[PDB]
RNA sequence: CCCCGAGAGGGGGUUUUUUUUUUUUUUUUU
């Protein structure tokens, strides 16, 4: 859980971050809120635009399902009814895949949703509450539930998992899981294993990324 | 490589002209009335252009309109039977075609008077019959030529004219055979003065010899400008007199 | 050609106080006491020419008027035009121009006239006087700051069109004069606008009053139901001569139409007036007819 | 789309003080800005910084077969595609949009028309199996200058990036991997620069056309502010060896020929810096990775 | 959950096998009120 | 349809037009044509070409080309393309025209395939692409003059090597410079228009957009041929027709063809 | 919101919690994976495929 | 995203193994009285294998329905009956030439796959795997 | 391949494998999604056909203003039989003049009336084919407005024989279409009546399906 | 060293003391919870402030909001039949500017801006859900307060924390170490837009380069050497 | 500013494509 990022880094948008865990590296940006589209207005809250770039090729229909789950964590983390007939812009260009692409796309996924977050946060978007997210795979014959896997991990993996929950009450109380995305040969004992140490992970992560948050943004502030 | 003389030691070359020759230039104004507000077919060479300005009018759409200046557009159409090997595919929305349009509009708007056309669209419409050779310096001819013909208000001609680069030897106005043998630099002069709108290499030439190009080509365009010039007031004592 | 004239050709694409023709760039003089006008622009004491076309010195305002162009709406043109849209307060009719003329809901007159009490719901029910396809006669009321035009029908002269059929012509070929509208023989009459727009109708009776319950009616798509066939094909007479005199570059007057009218008896059926030997010729004749009427 | 709002004080400042020989970022109408070139843990992965402008170039290639009509040629394609990441006014995925087309234009003209890559030595086994090299260019941060960025980070990452070793039985492929043997450089014929040119006038049209001395100002790799107030743009590349690889004077504001003469000798300047530039930074990274194989075995 | 399966194929009949059709399996399906309609087909490439 | 006409001029139209003595608006009877204008042979780089010119401005382009097939592999040995400025190559006016015009035009059906044949292998392939630049009506007839006059002054490469590849199979070559003039019999296409009972040849904008129905009727060798559809010229006047107006239409066509292909046969 | 791909067998291929609403508890989803297995028992038995 | 989760979730439960798609490739030859047969090997040089694609067509949607396809593909493959593939004896057509600046190289003959009209065989589905959807 | 679809790999190449007077079913309302649908299924000879229609509108359009009702017809190629896009447009063509004059539009002004077609299951069992589904298209159509609620002035059906097609309406008195292709020379009479033989049992069949049903 | 805040965290305050919200803290419509939103530090106004004590959240941003009683820097990018259309920020949603929200109006005189001028103004309504207004005057006195056109000079763009502060905080040294170097006019808007003329282009550009800069860094003891250097390499 | 009205009222100032004469010893100075 040695993660490392960074915040407003980018110039020409409201906010930005590059989160980093191992070898899956995602720069994120966050443009809002802004005049949106005829087609994207809703009546009362905010429209969110949700853009995936993949580290190699074009964009795709993987990447389709990336914006896709990562709607889902970000939409009930935003207090959307803060901006009605309104847009914000969030794009992530995964910079470095850290697993094999062809094979999985689990570490992108939590890498993608911790720097939307942060970008969030950078923007200053009103956020109902905060958000971690780990990738965590059971291997083949040790049956070990390792969190945080490698790329070599992934590939000898019966199961990956991407779990991302909603913290409240500084980053102690869990308020709802956000995301789970099971995948793989799994029994019930393994899931609820799975959950108890992934919230253990998660509510470090949240600690780890309110200390990042602090670092960066109380320099600009003032006493 | 090349086993035919490009430029043969008696300074002809394969079609007969010699290396500070123009092809056959032959304008026309006024093709399309019922089809266009100005037009001109152009047959630079075996080149065949029919150009259409459609305008200044109403745009189709309020949602594209500009207050303070027309729209100007410009369509290339580069058919199927335009060179000896029919294509298969369509160029409509080849990127090389896209570039062609947005070269020709970026050129036309520092010349054309656009802002004295406010609220209004002005199309332009463009048919390549037949391809040899320099069609970006006869696209730019066909364009200036139907613009006068429609009356639309421009500060000068713009004349187009293309020069090969045969390792030492330039070669003004040159076909397609010509250009598969060799570099060529398109130009795109304003008026009879020295200043370029448009100066196109797609081509390795050396740096040395690019101002010597430069210097054949302009030459050559002011020659283009006074041929397009002589032709459109002939024209025009045809009409004024009735 | 019993059937059809076909005009065939190989090998080719196609066919093929003086007045100072100038082209764009070229310089026109060099006094800067000069004011230059519509055609032209400057730089310090040089003037050249925009466009394609002839000097013109009015005053100390000179101008260079190009060859072409679209027709340019004076304050106080009759013109003819077709409502393109409807919309808000106002309707966007075309002329012919670079941009649709506007015709406000205050600039027409509403059915029944001086009698009837304003309503705030006409403006919602604009579709029922005038819809997008209408034809109509307008004066060009005002002209905004591009050169657009406010029109008007304040009148019994302007409005809505019907009993005829439409056609048109360069606007170069009709100009202005005291009148637009004119009575012709054949009970018909022809509405000449200044933008080459031009109505061919049946002779009502307001026509014939202009030289010698019905305001509620004044916006009905319907005809007169008793419209002779000697009229519609004397319409179609008017019609071909007045497409025969564009194609010869004649300028429209009420006289050359009727003159061409006439002289067009010639040829029995109608339909022989749009082959091209036939235009010439009846242009032709009518220039020659006004030599030697006029020496 | 969305536009950027600029106003009448902004537009008679930035191009007064260009009459007062100032630009904004404190440089020089013929100075380009600093270039940082920095190499991530694997091969053809390159990020080339300009100033506030950041773009992030990745190089990758997979077994695929060659076209009928080239039998000894491996493929080659190079992706610009645009996203709201570099500000709200690029819409995601327009790619027929003028300064787009015209991007996408002048790097393929730079690199692929040019022949920079040797795709002849992209073949594998002729008329079957061959290497397909991609360029994905990944634009991060605007502040002008995306196709000079561009051009460098392509370049950079195409001499930077290493295939897998490849032994051939027959028309059995043997991709022996980086655990077995090192991997294989890719064949570079040049090295092409870009150098994009912005020209503004500092009066009117009518003294443009007819004026009779010129005064038109060009400076060198403008910046956004400064590129959004510019009346004609000018791209020419060139190389070490002296040659023009290609110009685009799309259309713009009509400049003296003399001067885009100048302008190109200028870039050769600026294009020779450049590419020794890129070199030095190759080979300190190949010097760093060698070191550290050396402690890695040391401590192995 | 209704379904119909190999009725598109066309190896639907062992004893009337189709000639005209490259559908190896399909599947019918209506749930409720959505209707799903599955077919399968092939394709073979060369393994190196 | 495309021309924009109000209520008043539609009415009086029509009922002009649906007279028993049918008047037309510019005095044609119900089987006289508009003047058109033809070239052909200016596309040098092509093996044949036409450029036909209607009153009312409307133009379209022909060019021929040709490609060496093997007719084994090749079943379609004529191929249609149209292109309609001011249009998508996927509108609905466009493919439609497209795939009637490859009908009316196809290898056992309109079109005498045997002069395109070269050996018992390898046979010519003919490409027909239209270039509509301008039409104010149903360009199928205007269309059908351009290919006619196009493929009427359309010349071939000629064979040098032998026309037998089953046995001695020598690689197809051709002479320098010679070239046989392709003979061949292209079809024409008529279009006409149903107003009220009465039938119109070669229907102007105006008469179109208030016409009942319309018809296109194919022809060739002297006589009425696939494909025959009915057509709505617009779309806020259809109605149905009676059956005798089916059979008028193919009558008229039947004893006025020959006149307009007598017009158009001219070298 | 739970998706679930439950084999006849016991085990899962697919878990999807999408918890934007009301708190997913973890009787929610026990009581969501003994359905899974209910239904895909009588998918998979019912048309003898 | 119907597309992808329904191509991922297929190769993550691990329904269909590459090897049961492997084409056991059979050969044609001309007997005698000049006819045509074809003998197939079982139970044991140019390798092939068999791909599959699918055609979803969802009508009168009420709601999510990404179950419903799920469902239906797994019945669809359940009756997947993959064709016999076979290639000719010694077909004429061999290497094919084609010449550089002065070198020479052969490019690798390509063998026409062919198709039986009747024969097949039965898809290898890991029954143990086949899950079904329920949300 | 394609960055919107699932092709599969490149080098990958499609399977090839070597060498009374009609039947019909209806159905009409099956589809919650739209406000019409309906189901025709034929069988005869060597040739079976199910296609499905559906319907969506009036609903808006946003552009200009318009009197009358705006109709649209396309037709979908299924899952067997393939056809060209051009065939497919001009059979589009071809119905949209045909329901033009059947469609009451003055009844919907400013809206705009979407027919869809699925050419779902076209079987060629022989051990312009686009000719013999064309009349099918007609029934399927018409039962689906029907099913909708949009008024039509009278039950459109139509006939086929030898790649003749006509559609007829008020009892076979009046055409509403005709389409000819490949054919005989001078056998109009005879196809007419064979095909009003055929719109005739069609239009029984559809009124009894739009009553009992 | 400060007392960082997150959202979703417990609010300090308790319910039994009235408390007047703003920027950053939400009081949930279904709930009635009143809970932190976004991320920075808390400001709780002390006791005895007529026994209504206000709680905000200062937090970094740079994408404006319009709220009513601001002063702000927009330009004129279009011009409708009763009012002006002004943007206040790129790719914002359009602010409204009325022809009767001028000193000395009437209905029968437009003003005569143009499209392109700046206009420094201040916003009078700034409904959630609808178009937000400006005006340039003070609607009771009739007169310009300071609002109307920007003639000439540079805008700087700046994020709205560094706005604030150069508009409310009297410590703040960048306009005093601006006046040590030269003379200058400025107009600041809280929607991060900053307007600064000066006599001569030079000391405009200075100017523009030091706040730029200063914007930046964001250190305080940090602006008297910036501002020296920028000064100095211009002379050069 | 412009239009309209015997009486400071009203209407407007426009929203990927013309690229292929094939043969028997290292190194250095000649
Ligand atoms: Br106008
Ligand atoms: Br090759
Ligand atoms: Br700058
Ligand atoms: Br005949
Ligand atoms: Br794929």
């Amino acid at each position: 859980m040695s993660v490392q990022a960074e915040i407003g880094i980018l110039d020409h948008v409201d906010g930005s971050s590059e989160f980093v865990s191992q070898d899956t590296k995602v720069i994120c940006s966050v443009t809002g809120p802004i005049e949106p589209k005829a087609r994207q207005e809703l009546p009362t809250q905010l429209a969110l635009e949700i853009i995936v770039r993949p580290a190699k090729g074009v964009a795709t229909t993987r990447e389709k399902v990336l914006e896709d789950k990562l709607r889902a964590v970000l939409t009930p983390l935003i207090t959307r009814h803060c901006y009605p007939r309104q847009l914000c812009q969030i794009t992530c260009q995964i910079l470095e895949s850290g697993e094999d692409e062809a094979e999985f796309s689990l570490r992108e996924l939590s890498c993608c949703i911790n720097a939307a977050f942060l970008a969030l946060v950078d923007a200053g978007i009103a956020l109902n509450s905060m958000c971690a997210s780990i990738p965590i795979a059971i291997i083949k014959d040790t049956s070990d539930i390792i969190v945080d896997p490698t790329a070599e991990q992934l590939k000898i993996s019966l199961s990956v998992h991407t779990l991302a929950l909603e913290f409240v009450n500084g980053g102690k109380v869990v308020k709802n899981v956000l995301l789970l995305d099971s995948n793989g040969d799994f029994n019930e004992d393994q899931l609820f294993s799975l959950l108890e140490l992934g919230e253990q992970k998660c509510q470090e992560l949240v600690t780890n990324i309110r200390r990042i948050i602090q670092d960066n943004i109380s320099p600009r502030l003032v006493v | 490589m090349s086993r035919l003389e490009i430029y043969s030691p008696e300074g002809l070359r394969l079609d007969g002209r010699r290396w500070n020759e123009l092809r056959r230039f032959e304008s026309s104004i006024n093709t399309h009335p019922h089809a266009a507000d100005g037009s001109s077919y152009m047959e630079q060479g075996n080149n065949k252009i029919i150009t259409l300005v459609k305008g200044p009018k109403e745009p189709r759409l309020k949602s594209q309109m500009d207050t303070s200046k027309a729209l100007l557009n410009v369509s290339v159409n580069i058919t199927k039977f335009s060179k000896f090997e029919r294509s298969k595919s369509s160029h409509k929305n080849e990127r090389r075609v896209l570039e062609i349009q947005t070269s020709l509009v970026r050129m036309f708007e520092k010349n054309v008077m656009l802002n004295i056309y406010p609220r209004t669209v002005i199309d332009i419409e463009i048919h390549v019959l037949e391809q040899d050779g320099g069609i970006m310096g006869s696209l730019i001819n066909g364009i200036t030529l139907a613009l006068i013909d429609a009356g639309i208000s421009m500060f000068d001609y713009i004349s187009g004219i293309s020069v090969g680069l045969y390792d030492t030897t330039p070669l003004l106005d040159t076909n397609s055979l010509e250009e598969n043998a060799m570099s060529t630099v398109t130009l795109g002069v304003v008026g009879k003065s020295e200043k370029l709108s448009l100066l196109l290499v797609e081509d390795k030439i050396p740096l040395d010899r690019l101002e010597n190009v430069l210097a054949i080509g302009i030459a050559g365009a002011h020659r283009v400008r006074d041929l397009m010039d002589e032709e459109l007031r002939k024209h025009a004592q045809k009409r004024v007199s009735n | 050609s019993e059937v059809i004239t076909i005009t065939k050709r190989n090998g080719a694409f196609q066919n093929s106080s003086d007045s100072q023709i100038v082209t764009p760039g070229e310089l026109v003089t060099d006094d800067p006491i000069w004011m230059r006008g519509h055609g032209t622009y400057f730089l310090d004491n040089m003037t050249y020419s925009s466009v394609a076309g002839t000097v013109s010195r009015v005053n100390r305002l000179l101008s260079v008027i190009p060859l072409k162009g679209r027709y340019a709406p004076e304050t106080g043109d009759h013109v003819v035009g077709r409502i393109a849209e409807v919309g808000n307060k106002r309707w966007k009719v075309d002329i012919g121009g670079k941009q649709h003329a506007v015709l406000m809901l205050g600039s027409v007159n509403l059915p029944g006239g001086i009698l009837r009490r304003k309503s705030e719901s006409d403006e919602l029910q604009m579709r029922s006087f005038l819809k997008e396809g209408d034809l109509l006669n307008a004066e060009v009321q005002s002209l905004f700051q591009d050169g657009s035009a406010s029109l008007h029908t304040r009148s019994l002269k302007y409005g809505k069109l019907r009993n005829g059929m439409f056609c048109q012509v360069p606007s170069s070929l009709i100009v202005r004069a005291k009148n637009h509208t004119h009575n012709l023989p054949g009970n018909i009459t022809v509405v000449l606008g200044v933008n080459g727009y031009i109505w061919l109708r049946k002779t009502s009776q307001m026509d014939l009053a202009r030289d010698t319950e019905s305001s509620w009616q004044i916006y009905s798509d319907e005809n007169d139901p008793s419209i002779s066939n000697n009229i519609r094909q004397a319409i179609c007479r008017y019609a071909n001569v007045i497409k025969a005199l564009a194609f010869c570059e004649i300028g429209i007057t009420q006289q050359r139409i009727v003159s061409a009218y006439e002289a067009s008896m010639v040829y029995s059926n109608v339909g022989e007036l749009i082959e091209k030997n036939v235009m010439e010729s009846i242009g032709s004749d009518i220039l020659t007819a006004e030599k030697m009427r006029g020496n | 789309a969305k536009d950027i709002e600029i106003s009448a004080s902004e537009s008679k400042f930035i191009l007064e003080a260009l009459r007062q020989n100032y630009r904004l970022d404190g440089r020089s109408f013929d100075q380009f800005r600093d270039v940082e070139i920095t190499f991530g843990k694997e091969f053809g992965d390159v990020s080339v910084k300009m100033g506030n402008t950041k773009v992030h170039c990745r190089i990758s290639c997979q077994i695929a077969q060659p076209y009928e009509d080239r039998p000894f040629e491996g493929l080659f394609v190079i992706s610009t595609e645009i996203s709201p990441m570099a500000g709200s006014q690029f819409e995601n995925g327009n790619i027929t949009g003028e300064d787009e087309v015209l991007c996408s234009r002048i790097i393929e003209k730079s690199v692929r028309r040019s022949g920079a890559l040797d795709v002849e030595g992209l073949c594998i086994v002729a008329g079957s199996k061959c290497w397909a090299v991609r360029a994905d260019v990944h634009f991060l941060d605007c502040d002008g200058g995306f196709i000079d960025a561009s051009c460098i980070a392509v370049m950079a990452g195409l001499m930077h990036f290493k295939k897998p070793d490849i032994t051939v039985h027959g028309e059995q492929i043997i991709v022996h991997p980086v655990n077995e043997r090192e991997p294989v450089p890719l064949g570079i014929l040049h090295i092409p620069i870009c150098v994009t040119f912005s020209f503004f006038n500092p009066q009117d049209t009518e003294e443009n056309i007819k004026g009779e001395t010129n005064s038109e100002i060009s400076i060198i790799d403008a910046t956004l502010k400064e590129e959004l107030l510019r009346d004609g743009v000018l791209t020419v590349t060139l190389n070490k060896n002296r040659e023009v690889v290609q110009v685009s004077k799309a259309g713009g504001l009509p400049m003296d020929a003399l001067t885009l003469m100048k302008c190109c000798h200028e870039a050769y300047s600026i294009i020779e810096k450049i590419t020794d530039q890129i070199l030095q930074l190759l080979k300190e990274d190949s010097e760093k990775r060698n070191k550290y194989a050396a402690m890695l075995t040391s401590e192995n | 959950v209704a379904i119909e399966n190999n009725t598109l194929s066309r190896y639907a009949d062992a004893g009337n096998i189709d000639t005209k059709n490259n559908i190896l399996g399909s599947n019918v399906l209506k749930s409720g009120k959505t209707i799903v309609i599955t077919s399968i087909t092939g394709g073979i490439i060369e393994e190196t | 349809g495309h021309m924009s006409l109000s209520v008043a001029e539609k009415s009086y139209l029509y009922d002009s037009l649906a007279s028993t003595p049918s008047i037309r608006p510019d005095g044609r009877l119900p089987h006289q044509f508009r003047p058109i204008e033809i070239f052909t042979d200016f596309l040098p780089s092509s093996n044949g070409s036409s450029r036909i010119i209607a009153s009312d401005g409307s133009e379209c382009i022909v060019s021929i080309k040709s490609k060496v097939v093997d007719h084994h592999v090749e079943n379609e040995l004529l191929q249609v393309d149209v292109d309609i400025a001011g249009q998508r190559d996927d509108a609905l006016v466009v493919e439609t025209i497209t795939s009637l015009l490859n009908k009316v035009l196809k290898s056992g059906s309109g079109v005498d395939s045997s002069k395109l044949q070269l050996t018992k292998k390898y046979s010519f392939k003919i490409f027909v692409d239209v270039l509509v630049i301008s039409s104010h009506s149903h360009p199928i007839s205007l269309i059908s003059f351009a290919i006619y006059s196009a493929l009427n002054s359309t010349y071939l490469p000629k064979l040098i090597s032998a026309f037998d590849d089953l046995e001695v199979e020598e690689l197809p070559t051709f002479h320098d410079y010679d070239m046989v003039k392709l003979d061949i019999n292209p079809p024409l296409v008529f279009i006409l228009a149903v107003v009220g009972n009465n039938m119109l040849l070669d229907p102007a904008a105006n008469e179109s957009e208030v016409a009942n129905n319309g018809l296109i009727i194919s022809w060739s060798n002297g006589k009425i041929t696939s494909p025959i559809r009915s057509v709505a010229l617009n779309d806020s006047n259809v109605k149905s027709f009676k059956p005798h107006l089916l059979k008028q239409g193919l009558a008229m066509v039947e004893k006025y063809a020959p006149d307009v292909v007598r017009s158009l046969e001219n070298l | 919101t739970i998706s679930i791909l439950a084999a006849p067998s016991g085990n899962y291929k697919q878990l999807t919690l999408m918890g934007g609403g009301a708190k997913i508890t973890p009787e929610m989803i026990k009581r969501s994976l003994l359905l899974s297995r209910v239904r895909a028992d009588d998918l998979s038995t019912r048309f003898n495929i | 995203t119907i597309s992808q989760k329904l191509h991922d979730s297929i190769l993550h439960s691990r329904i269909l193994p590459k090897k049961a798609l492997k084409v056991k490739a059979g050969v044609r030859s001309a007997n005698e009285d000049g006819t045509f047969s074809v003998l197939y090997p079982d139970e044991l040089k140019r390798k092939w294998s068999y791909v599959l694609y699918a055609k979803i067509v969802v009508l009168s949607r009420t709601g999510p329905v990404f179950d419903l396809c799920w469902n239906s593909l797994m019945y669809a493959l359940q009756s997947v009956k993959l064709p016999r593939a076979f290639i000719d004896e010694r077909a004429s057509d061999l290497r094919m030439t084609i010449r550089t600046r002065g070198r020479s190289a052969t490019i690798r003959e390509t063998y026409e796959i062919i198709c039986d009209q009747t024969k097949s065989v039965p898809l290898m589905i890991n029954a143990k795997n086949i899950a079904f959807a329920s949300n | 391949q394609d960055r919107r679809r699932l092709l599969g790999p490149a080098a990958a190449k499609p399977m090839a494998f070597s060498n009374s007077e009609q039947e019909l079913s209806l159905h009409t309302g099956f589809i919650e999604n739209c406000n019409g649908s309906a189901l025709v299924e034929a069988r005869s000879l060597g040739h079976q056909t199910s296609l499905i229609s559906a319907v969506y509108g009036p609903r808006s359009i946003r552009g200009s203003f318009t009197s009358q009702g705006t109709i649209s017809i396309q037709l979908k190629n299924g899952l067997l039989e393939k056809y060209n896009t051009n065939e497919l447009k001009e059979v589009s063509s071809f119905l949209m003049g045909i329901f033009n004059s059947v469609v009451n539009l003055s009844r919907y002004p400013k809206s705009g009336i979407d027919i869809f077609v699925y050419l779902t299951y076209d079987k060629d069992l022989t051990n312009s084919q686009i000719s013999s589904l064309i009349p099918h298209c007609i029934t399927s159509i018409t039962l689906a407005l029907a099913d909708a609620g949009i008024e039509l002035v009278d039950m459109a059906g139509a006939g086929e024989a030898n790649g003749t097609v006509v559609s007829f309406i008020k009892n076979g008195e009046e055409i509403v279409g005709f389409w000819k292709d490949d054919g005989d020379d001078e056998d109009l009479l005879e196809c007419l009546d064979r095909c009003k033989e055929q719109y005739n049992r069609y239009r029984d069949l559809m009124i009894s399906c739009l009553m009992n049903q | 060293m400060s007392t960082f805040i997150f959202p979703g965290d417990s609010f300090p305050v308790d319910p039994t003391t009235p408390v007047k919200l703003g920027p950053g803290i939400y009081c949930d419509p279904n709930t009635q919870e009143i809970r932190p939103v976004n991320t920075g530090v808390l400001h709780v106004s002390a006791k005895g402030k007529s026994g209504v004590q206000t709680a905000y959240i200062d937090y970094s941003s740079k994408r404006y909001i319009p709220s009513v009683n601001d002063f702000v820097i927009g330009v004129i990018i279009g011009t409708f039949s009763d009012s002006y259309k002004v943007s206040l920020q790129n790719f914002s949603s359009s602010v409204s500017l009325s022809y009767m929200a001028f000193p000395n109006a009437s209905k029968k005189n437009r003003p005569t801006l143009q499209v392109g001028d700046l206009v420094y103004a201040r916003v009078c309504t700034a409904e959630k859900e609808l178009e937000a207004e400006i005006e340039c005057f003070d609607s009771t006195t009739g007169r310009d307060a300071g609002f109307g056109i920007l003639e000439d000079g540079m805008i700087i763009d700046v994020n709205l924390n560094f706005a604030r502060q150069l508009l409310f905080n009297n410590d703040f040294p960048l306009l005093k170490v601006l006046a040590a170097h030269t003379k200058f006019e400025v107009a600041i808007g809280l929607n991060g837009k900053i307007w600064v003329k000066c006599e001569e282009l030079s000391n405009t550009l200075a100017c523009y380069r030091t706040i730029m800069e200063c914007c930046q860094k964001n250190d305080t003891a940090a602006f008297k050497d910036i501002a020296k250097r920028q000064f100095k390499e211009i002379l050069t």
